[PDB]
RNA sequence: CAGAAGAAUCAUCGAAUCUUUGAACGCACUGCGCCUUUGGGUUCUACCAAAGGCAUGCCUGUUUGAGUGUCAUU
RNA sequence: GAGUUCAGCGGCUGAAUCCGGUGCGCUCUCGACGGCCCUUGAAAAUCCAACGGAAG
RNA sequence: GGACAUGGGUUAGUCGAUCCUAAGAGAUAGGGAAGCUCCGUAUGAAAGUUGCACGAUUUUUCGUGCCUAUCGAAAGGGAAUCCGGUUAAUAUUCCGGAACCAGAAGGUGGAAUCACGGCAACGUAAAUGAAGUUGGAGACGUCGGCGGGAGCCCUG
């Protein structure tokens, strides 16, 4: 529908059809054809019968399962630098915050308030998971610092103090210092046992010593490997029975203490693992990637991840999982962060039902860092999220 | 470089025909009639060529159709070829100019020609390629022509291409082809040879 | 039943490297052919040719002031035909008037005494007929070039034809051929404005191509309506 | 048993290149593409090219092996070689100074029918009109231009009979059914035998090559589509019962009749058959008198547009008169002044159109092409947010090969389009 | 002997069949190939089978070539 | 679940088929050396890799 | 009776041959010889099974570029199978169970837009490579002692 007077688009109009010149190409477009004819290979396919590519998706009905975590209320400021690592208490009441500023803030989750602005790098930090013995360890650089706040109950310090009361030991605006504990190298993540009796303490930087386990009962460190093969980028505890399980830079390794043998070696065949979180059921673990990605393992599946994901536009940063609710999210660098929800299933026959919730969004970026690390709350399905211009956000 | 056998043979013998010694009577073909004279003989040939075996046949079947209806023609002019039928021409005093082919495969074919044409009084010429006089006839290949009659309107053309044949190849040459032919070398040939021959006459003698 | 017609495999980039080095040898040829050599008998040839020429310009000009002017018609299309290295002024002249400039130019002229006389003058150079509405039409629609602005120019549009002739009321090339067929008023400004034809001989046949001095047998004077088969031929 | 050596059966030997190709039928590119043109042969592109490839990965087009198989026995490449050998013997003719036996030459020249490439490409008639309407395109695009040294004189005149004819049988069985005007030329849309048939033809004018078209290309394509047009046309002429091939009119082409000098002499499509239409001298006569008689119009036109006319300009039985020239001196009555879009426009909707619209001077109504169809949703001339994005993302967050992706480009395009077609209406009313 | 009922272990003989070899001829001496065409099956870009082909010297012709072999060509 | 050996029954049913220690031991093979060489110690089929950057 | 008579008996994608080459043999090219025949094995051979690639088709008569025998080993080299059971006579072959190799296409999932990490040796589920140019395995003597493992022997 080109021609003289077409109103479909205004090629060239033409007051008459006498004007109307000769068309000069047409030659070519006929000689075109020609060539098209015996030149260009023809591929025989299935004519794709009409078909709207909507009936690809499948139901996620978000509308029914929706523990929506809302846009975020509350915002957290004073922080000068990149929050490098953030945690809440087991209570949930306590929100303790860190970067590289070497400045750590506690703040109330319901009222927001900074309460304990004592500073005291901060590589991670930690609480244990007794109520009664509320000990948060924070690691700076190669040293590793127990420190028992006096915000809480007074008879708490005391509960604290009797844990423990390789890498050495030893034993300020409420600076109550409990236990100092130095490496050789500098500790990039840290982990908790279920009774807090144990430490776990993962470097990249060292190959032979990359993990150590620190005994509280025996105030004593040690490797829990005879040889380490590759680097560790992380580490965590199995929360139902005692697997340690070290994130390498591309696999997942399962490990029991017990008999101190290899369990399972999960393939992330991803370039580099940057960090994982564990259901509580521990059975299924998430996994994100610095290409983007990421993995969902089931255990009871394969060892190959059972589904991958690659939204992500930048390197995936932290992954966690809700401890009750079944939710986890995963924060990156591009300042968005993605929240999942993750339906497990004991039944064999019923997979576990992970679907997408939210992406929450306008989080600055600095310096290509945006979102770097995400915290559950323990009793709803409230998000901290901690960006690299020192802003908290309460995702609600 | 690796020739083949023929081609190396072919190039062979083309020295090989240059630095032997060529006898007067096989080394006069190596000096043909010059490109322009040629030209007008070859002009004065074209309008004397046999008929086509086609064109006889229609000129036949022409008059074969005249008597199968009902019912004196002038004698045919064209030029005259074959070796024998030449040569008898020849001795006969009948040919007017004779055309001798400069490469007829054995040469003593057509090596007494020049001979036999300067014997009876002919006037001849030695012309580039037996393949020409065979393009005339209708032929590959005719180791001579000749021609005897001529229509009275090119009675004058013959007259002057039998003076230019005269002048240009009888007049010239001459005592050329009374002279042994061959010996040809190179810029360099004979300084090698010389060189070899100084060598091979101081003690090489056995 | 799905066919798709992918992308061609004619790798169009060293195609036209390809091309180009083609017209680049095509040029170095060109620049190449230079400066052949001439014999004696082609300078008598033209000789004879121009004292042919040159008596019988004096026997058509002396004592022949007569024209058998062809009638019953009043548009004649003259093709110049052959040329000859030197002509003598006059004709040059008069093949320059006629706008038969170069060889194969075919102009339209209108039958009167004035165009006879020179149609005599240059009889030996140029084939002449009677064109027909036919050959009228299809010259013009196939071949038909305009003269604007001094170039060389495709009749592809009317609307040229309007721009440079809307005051003598010719406004399509069906006008113009109307014009050209009756000879109306404007006959001379539509004529100034044509270009004339180049209808250089067409070699089809593996014999046409290999045949020297191949004109098509074009012969020369006034060949009456057997000029529509010569243009048939062409256009 | 042996070990199989690798790549010796499978897509390696099933598809073939082109140079091995070349080197199994002992054929040049020139006559092996030329019998391509003739036959059904194409390139293959295979799904794993590095592997039919023996391994190698340079880009090469592919041909069947049981293709090329099938052009071994082709009795058309023998009459290839047996034009090369004539060719030579009519060089060796002339260089011998042989003009006579030249000629013969000639006469005897090896010509080569296209009988059974037309039945094995098409094996029924329904087959060979359906793939028709290339080859009467070119046929109308070549009947016009101008006679070059690459393609004769003798091909023009073949091409012109042709048109001519398929625009006779056409007009007789009043087989079209849609007639489009565009800048590229005219678009005829006809139905024969249930088989729909779609060509353009150019307008008439002084063209140029372009120079940049292969013609050697063009001559095959031309010689292969002559021979499919001949045999349509006597199939469908004795279909009609006309006897094949019409007679010419010698005096008639002469005068440049058209289709009036070829006489059909026997061995809604009555829209204007109650009008009698007049040509004025500035009008696609070429066109207006294949459509106007197609559908039953009596046709009368300019006696310079071609003789024949079996109408005057004075004749008062004239109901229309097109003529797009914006200026009549010599004004009729009763033969209402239109413009050449009116019949085009009636032919495409089926019905008379407004005369009072469509007279001389006037505006002009936008042209339709028939060939347009309704979409779904393009203009035609004459809470939620939280459920769609979670239905919107999954396909991209979860779905394996991610098909989904072809929205991208279905659904953006379309929308792409609607949006500005149905927001230029909305500037056209502004404006107005 | 049994069994069968134009017979016949008949004659004649002009039509046919004629396995592997052998001058022995695709290559070898249980095998190993290539080329053209056709066909099959729980079944098809795979596999299989069938048919017709592929020795050497030379002769006539045909087509395609090679040659710093002999020339012609404004 | 096979085999072997014991018990039975009328094919069937029971059990066991285990834990060691070893040696200039014999046989076979692999690894790491040390000599003597001299004449410094078969070939090919076959498989793999590197340089290279044509093409998209 | 290993005699005679009558019947039965040898089952393989994985074991051998088949494929490769060895010393040598040997047809072909050419040359001898009256001759049955002999010499000769890349030799003054036009020594290429479709030697290979390139091209909008090149005056619809093909141009440009590149690279330039066979036999002879059932002990040498070499893709791949074990266990249990079964016969009057056959078993890595048969039966039952369990594997492996080679080649062939599509399909499904995953991967890169010609992939990353580690100072490094190098690693990984992937991670195109034409012409042309190399490298490695095959593939390499013999003797002595030591170390390791298996089976067998000894024995609680």
């Amino acid at each position: 529908e080109e021609s003289y007077n077409p109103p479909e688009e205004y090629p060239k109009k033409y007051k008459s059809l006498r004007v109307v010149p000769a068309y000069s190409n047409l030659i070519k477009e006929k000689f075109e054809r020609c060539l098209d004819l015996y030149l260009a290979p023809r591929v025989r396919r299935t004519k794709l019968n009409i078909d709207p590519e909507s009936l690809l998706p499948k139901l996620p009905t978000p509308s029914e399962l929706r523990p929506f975590p809302t846009r975020c209320t509350n915002v957290f400021i004073g922080h000068k630098g990149r929050v490098r690592c953030l945690s809440v208490h087991v209570s949930g009441n306590w929100l303790a915050s860190g970067g590289d500023d070497g400045v750590l803030r506690i703040w109330e989750v319901m009222t927001g308030r900074c309460v304990w602005k004592c500073s005291l790098i901060i590589q991670s930090l930690a609480w244990g998971p007794l109520s009664d013995s509320p000990v948060l360890a924070v690691a700076v650089d190669e040293t590793v610092y127990f420190i028992t706040p006096p915000i809480f109950s007074d008879e708490q310090i005391e509960a604290s103090k009797e844990l423990f009361t390789s890498a050495i030991w030893r034993r300020l605006h409420g600076g109550i210092v409990h236990a100092t504990v130095s490496t050789p190298s500098s500790i990039k993540s840290l982990s908790w046992h279920r009774r807090g009796d144990y430490l776990a303490t993962s470097s990249p930087t060292s190959s032979s010593q990359a993990v150590l386990i620190h005994q509280l009962s025996r105030g004593a460190s040690q490797s829990p490997f005879s040889k380490s093969k590759g680097s560790v980028q992380a580490v965590t505890f199995h929360p139902t029975m005692p697997y340690l399980l070290v994130a390498t830079q591309r696999y997942v390794r399962i490990y029991n203490l017990v008999k101190q043998e290899l369990v399972k070696t999960l393939l992330t065949g991803v370039k580099w693992v940057s960090s994982l979180s564990v259901h509580s059921s521990g059975d299924h673990v998430i996994i994100g990637s610095y290409d983007k990605r990421l993995c969902w393992f089931d255990l009871d599946f394969s060892s190959k991840p059972y589904k991958n994901l690659r939204y992500h536009s930048r390197a995936l940063r932290d992954v966690s999982y809700h401890p009750s609710l079944p939710l986890f999210c995963s924060g990156s660098d591009d300042g968005d962060v993605q929240v999942f929800h993750g339906r497990v299933y004991s039944d064999l026959l019923a997979n576990p039902l992970i679907v997408p919730l939210k992406i929450l969004r306008n989080h600055k970026v600095v310096d290509n860092v945006g979102v770097l690390s995400t915290c559950w709350h323990p009793k709803e399905a409230w998000l901290f999220s901690a960006g690299a211009g020192g802003e908290i956000r309460m995702w609600t | 470089v690796k020739w083949p056998e023929y081609i190396r043979l072919q190039r062979r013998r083309k020295i090989l025909n240059l630095r032997l010694k060529v006898p007067p009577a096989i080394a006069q073909f190596q000096k043909t009639l010059d490109k322009n004279t040629a030209t007008q003989v070859f002009k004065l040939l074209n309008k004397y060529r046999p008929e086509t075996a086609a064109e006889k046949k229609q000129r036949l079947v022409a008059e074969a159709e005249a008597v199968a209806n009902g019912k004196v023609s002038k004698k045919p002019y064209n030029v005259k070829y074959g070796l024998n039928h030449v040569v008898a021409l020849i001795e006969a005093k009948k040919a007017k100019l004779v055309l001798i082919a400069s490469d007829v495969d054995p040469i003593e074919l057509v090596v007494f020609l020049p001979a036999l044409c300067k014997k009876m009084g002919v006037p001849y010429a030695i012309v580039k390629n037996k393949a020409r006089l065979g393009t005339v006839i209708h032929q590959k290949t005719a180791a001579v022509l000749a021609v005897t009659e001529v229509r009275e309107e090119d009675k004058n053309e013959l007259a002057s291409i039998v003076s230019a044949v005269d002048a240009n190849f009888s007049a010239k040459y001459d005592e050329s082809r009374r002279k042994w032919g061959g010996g040809i070398m190179g810029g360099k040939t004979q300084a090698l040879l010389a060189k070899r021959a100084k060598a091979a006459a101081a003690t090489v003698r056995l | 039943p799905e066919v798709l017609l992918k992308k061609r495999k004619v790798n169009e980039r060293t195609r036209k490297e390809r091309v180009e080095q083609a017209i680049a040898k095509k040029e170095a040829q060109k620049k190449n052919r230079k400066e052949t050599f001439k014999r004696a008998e082609t300078f008598i040839n033209n000789y004879r040719q121009r004292e042919r020429e040159r008596i019988r310009l004096n026997r058509s000009a002396k004592n022949k002031g007569d024209i058998f002017v062809p009638d019953e018609t009043k548009l004649l299309f003259v093709i110049r035909i052959a040329g000859v290295k030197n002509m003598p002024p006059k004709i040059r002249k008069v093949l320059r008037l006629l706008r038969l400039s170069r060889i194969n130019n075919a102009v339209f002229v209108r039958n009167n005494k004035a165009v006879a006389q020179m149609l005599r003058i240059v009889e030996p150079y140029v084939m002449y007929g009677i064109p027909n509405l036919h050959s009228v039409r299809e010259l013009i629609y196939k071949r038909g070039f305009g003269k604007i602005n001094g170039q060389r120019i495709a009749l592809s549009d009317n609307a040229l034809i309007e721009e440079a002739l809307g005051k003598y009321d010719v406004i399509s090339i069906e006008d113009i051929i109307h014009e050209i067929y009756n000879v109306g008023s404007h006959f001379k400004e539509v004529t100034k404005f044509l270009w004339p034809f180049t209808l250089t001989p067409v070699k089809h046949s593996l014999m046409e191509k290999k045949v020297k001095h191949f004109n098509e047998g074009r012969k020369a004077g006034y060949c009456g309506e057997e000029i529509n088969e010569l243009i048939k031929k062409q256009v | 048993a042996r070990v199989k050596q690798k790549g010796k059966a499978g897509a390696a030997r099933i598809y073939i290149t082109r140079n091995q190709a070349l080197k199994k039928l002992q054929l040049t590119l020139a006559d092996f593409r030329r019998i391509c043109i003739l036959k059904g042969v194409y390139p293959r592109e295979p799904k794993n090219k590095k592997k039919a490839n023996k391994g190698s990965t340079a880009p090469v087009t592919f041909y069947y092996t049981k293709d090329i198989q099938y052009l071994l026995h082709e009795p058309i490449v023998q009459k290839f070689r047996e034009y090369k050998v004539f060719a030579r013997k009519l060089s060796k003719a002339l260089g011998k100074g042989e003009l006579e036996t030249a000629k013969r030459l000639e006469a005897r020249k090896p010509t080569y029918s296209l009988d059974h490439i037309i039945k094995e490409r098409y094996p029924t008639f329904h087959d060979a009109l359906k793939d028709i309407d290339d080859a009467l395109s070119m046929l109308f695009l070549f009947s016009t231009m101008p006679v070059t040294d690459k393609i004769g004189a003798a091909t023009v005149a073949n091409c012109e009979r042709l048109c001519a004819e398929f625009q006779h049988y056409v007009i007789r069985s009043n087989s079209l059914r849609k007639a489009f005007l565009s800048i590229k030329g005219i678009y005829y849309q006809a139905e024969i035998f249930g088989e729909q048939i779609t060509w353009i033809v150019p307008y008439k004018f002084a063209q140029s090559v372009p120079t940049d078209v292969d013609f050697r290309i063009m001559h095959t394509f031309l010689e292969f589509y002559q021979a499919l047009m001949g045999f349509v046309n006597f199939k469908l002429y004795n279909t009609l019962g006309l006897r094949y091939p019409p007679k010419i009119d010698v005096a008639k082409s002469e005068s440049a009749a058209g289709l009036a000098a070829y006489e059909l002499e026997e061995s809604n499509t009555s829209l204007f058959s109650n009008f009698t239409f007049f040509l004025s001298r500035e009008v696609p006569r070429f066109s207006l008198e294949f459509v106007i008689r197609a559908f039953g119009g009596k046709v009368g036109w300019d006696p310079i547009l071609g003789s024949g006319s079996p109408f005057s300009e004075s004749d008062p039985v004239i109901t229309h008169h097109i003529c797009d020239r914006p200026h009549i001196s010599q004004k009729y009555e009763g033969r209402i002044y239109i413009q050449p879009q009116w019949v085009y426009d009636s032919i495409n909707k089926g019905i008379l159109e407004r005369t009072d619209l469509y007279a001389c001077g006037a505006t002009l109504p936008p042209h339709l092409s028939p060939f347009v169809k309704v979409g779904e949703n393009d203009y035609d001339p004459e809470a939620e947010e939280k459920e769609e994005k979670e239905a919107k993302e999954l396909s991209k967050m979860m779905m394996s090969n991610k098909q989904r992706k072809l929205y991208s480009k279905l659904k953006n395009e379309n929308s792409k389009n609607e949006n500005y077609n149905n927001a230029l209406r909305n500037r056209k009313r502004d404006i107005e």
